């Protein structure tokens, strides 16, 4: 059914639990993405309810010695508050690092997204970091940014969906640009480029995925997975553009209950020069889900030069990995061993904290300590930050044949061109 | 086999007023005679140092929860197997008893610990849930006894629906010190334990015991006794 895999060649390693905010009061339930990483500089970026936070990316990474306790918890470490009048359920980074999205919901005045010009943030004659432009979605409610992501390619450009079921393409440079809109009833759930950059795919309520020019002029319709019948009938809840015939999908029940789980669901697509179905393979819950209460959200990234691709979900406290076969087509689950998972901790509470926000950086340069006597080289660090305010980092020690270091050096950050409010 | 130790055994009873220790023969614990049999055949005489204040506790009608801390050979391990086997009903044919090991290579010592001294409970047989187990999904174990890591213990209990673990009834984690020191260990065995039944007998023991080990233990062991016996 469901093809797996007992991967020895691959172990998630854990650096120490650091604590970035407050213990919340309640369990965070809504649809949020609260990490961002500058991998050119060197910058992780938090948010939650109670203001962002910035940090040299190497200040969050500290390894276990040997005697310390791995369960225990770094009570804070050095980086900077931006103080901000409402809470933010989302933040993203443009591809050249240069413009942060924090989008906030305000009871009063709904939702706005705030953009930061990054060297602000490393502008010392600026004792408050403002943003220089916003951008303010008339809508209340309805206004919840649900998915946004910029473009990989074109560093102006960033899409945005919200809850209503509204599209935007916006532009981004001294100002802010809205190039194309699409209206609520398009029923967008979900958003995600091409990897050149050079086309939208979003998922929908229908359960289909239309491609589009970034004008929003549409090129190609995803028909919803045969297998799903019409009394059980399911909505794009994310997407991932893997290759240009490539896609992770995942599935939720169209009617918005969380009780359901949905399905992580690889898609092959044919060619014009074929005339063949589309081929998905249901891999269903890779992350398993202990939680009912949260909206769902997969956070999905692809690795190229390892060919796999990383899963998290809202309702799991588990990451899971669905790699490439060496037959080059097809994916199967990496099964892992009991000591090398990635999973978020368990508050002290005794409640299950669950992810918020998913990165990985590529600037580590300190080496990997394993025993007294051995030591690895740098390996990426996948980032979690969870439900109860603690950032979990892990190592990605990836030992397969034939795979090239992935770690890239950091630069510094001039404040030349920063753009004013 | 069995270390030396001059010291002595303290013990804080779940209940201050319910004084019930020390056995000094395992005749006196009235285990059913398959199992004294199989002590008779491992070679044991005398309950150990640990087991003479240990066994009364766990094998108390009706049992009772521990924390125990004493060193290696001091027959924790004998002591705990004593306990599972005591609870188990071979005539079931699902697992009764969950035991936590740190590692693969002392989930299988255990294990055979565990066979020997249950040589002669017939159609007793043991799961390994620990890396490398070839189990499909779908399946169900019928083995009444399952040894494992917490990681695959867990999978079994949750994700893969191998076991249901509203059915257990004593759960033992071993060497709570080195478990916890261990990655995701420590959160797994919380997981596990939250999904066991109000009833179920829990069980732990460690070699060690800070205040990290001790704070562990006492999510996971609700109202202990605990015994300490110093190093020797």
């Amino acid at each position: 059914m469901i093809p797996e895999r007992e991967m020895k060649d691959f172990q998630f390693r854990a650096l120490k639990k650091v604590r970035i905010f407050d213990s919340p009061e309640e369990l965070p339930k809504e649809r949020s993405s609260l990490l961002a990483v500058s991998n050119k500089y060197g910058l992780v970026f938090a948010g939650g309810a109670s203001g962002l936070q910035i940090f040299p990316t190497k200040n969050l990474l500290i390894q276990n010695k040997p005697g310390d306790d791995p369960n225990k918890i770094v009570d804070k470490v050095q980086g900077l508050l931006v103080p901000m009048k409402f809470p933010i359920h989302h933040l993203a980074l443009s591809c050249d690092n240069l413009t942060l999205s924090a989008c906030m919901m305000s009871s009063e005045y709904g939702s706005i997204i705030a953009f930061f010009d990054v060297r602000t943030f490393s502008n010392e004659a600026k004792q408050q970091k403002r943003p220089f432009a916003y951008h303010k979605l008339l809508k209340d409610a309805g206004g919840m940014v649900i998915d946004m992501k910029w473009n990989p390619t074109v560093p102006s450009m960033v899409a945005v969906c919200l809850a209503d079921g509204s599209i935007a393409v916006l532009q981004v440079t001294e100002t802010v640009k809205v190039c194309a809109t699409l209206p609520s009833t398009v029923a967008v759930t979900s958003v995600c480029w091409s990897p050149k950059g050079k086309q939208l795919a979003v998922g929908k309520q229908n359960g289909t995925v239309v491609q589009y020019l970034p004008t929003l002029q549409e090129k190609k319709v995803i028909p919803c997975p045969p297998f799903y019948e019409s009394d059980h009938p399911v909505r794009v809840l994310d997407v991932l553009w893997i290759g240009t015939y490539v896609f992770a999908i995942v599935y939720a029940a169209a009617d918005g209950t969380l009780e359901t789980s949905p399905d992580v669901v690889m898609a092959l697509l044919p060619k014009k020069e074929e005339k063949h179905p589309e081929i998905f393979v249901n891999f269903m819950e890779p992350c398993y889900g202990s939680c009912t209460e949260r909206q769902h959200h997969y956070y999905l990234s692809y690795i190229e030069e390892w060919d796999l691709v990383l899963a998290a979900s809202a309702a799991s406290t588990e990451v899971s990995i669905l790699a490439r076969q060496s037959d080059q087509i097809n994916w199967e689950s990496w099964l892992l061993e009991d000591s090398s998972r990635a999973e978020l901790p368990v508050t002290d509470k005794s409640d299950d904290s669950l992810p918020m926000g998913v990165v990985v950086d590529y600037t580590n340069q300190v080496e990997i300590t394993i025993s007294d006597e051995k030591t690895l080289p740098p390996a990426p660090v996948l980032m979690l930050l969870s439900t109860d305010g603690v950032l979990c980092p892990f190592y990605m020690i990836n030992q397969n044949p034939g795979v090239k270091s992935l770690i890239k050096t950091p630069e510094r950050l001039s404040l030349e061109g920063e753009r004013q409010p | 086999n069995l270390v030396d130790n001059t010291n002595q055994v303290e013990v804080l009873q779940r209940d201050p007023n319910s004084p019930l220790y020390s056995v000094k023969s395992f005749e006196e614990l009235r285990l059913k005679p398959q199992l004294l049999q199989g002590v008779y055949a491992m070679g044991f005489n005398r309950p150990s140092k640990i087991q003479e204040n240990a066994l009364p506790l766990m094998l108390a009608e009706p049992p009772q929860n521990l924390i125990a801390q004493s060193q290696s050979g001091t027959g924790k391990t004998a002591a705990f197997v004593l306990a599972m086997l005591s609870q188990v009903e071979p005539a079931n044919k699902y697992p009764q008893c969950l035991c936590l090991s740190p590692t693969y290579e002392l989930a299988l010592q255990t294990g055979k610990v565990i066979e020997q001294m249950g040589k002669f409970y017939p159609e007793l047989k043991l799961a390994y849930a620990v890396r490398g187990n070839k189990l499909e999904r779908g399946q169900k174990i019928s083995e009444q006894i399952v040894i494992g890591t917490p990681g695959t213990v867990l999978d079994w209990c949750s994700k893969l629906k191998f076991i249901d673990p509203k059915k257990i009834k004593v759960f033992v984690l071993d060497e709570a010190d080195v478990m916890i020191a261990t990655q995701g260990h420590q959160d797994q065995s919380i997981r596990i334990q939250r999904m066991l039944p109000r009833n179920c007998q829990m069980l732990l023991f460690s070699a060690t015991f800070e205040d990290s080990v001790w704070k562990f233990a006492q999510k996971v062991v609700p109202d202990p006794n605990v015994i300490k016996l110093k190093r020797e």
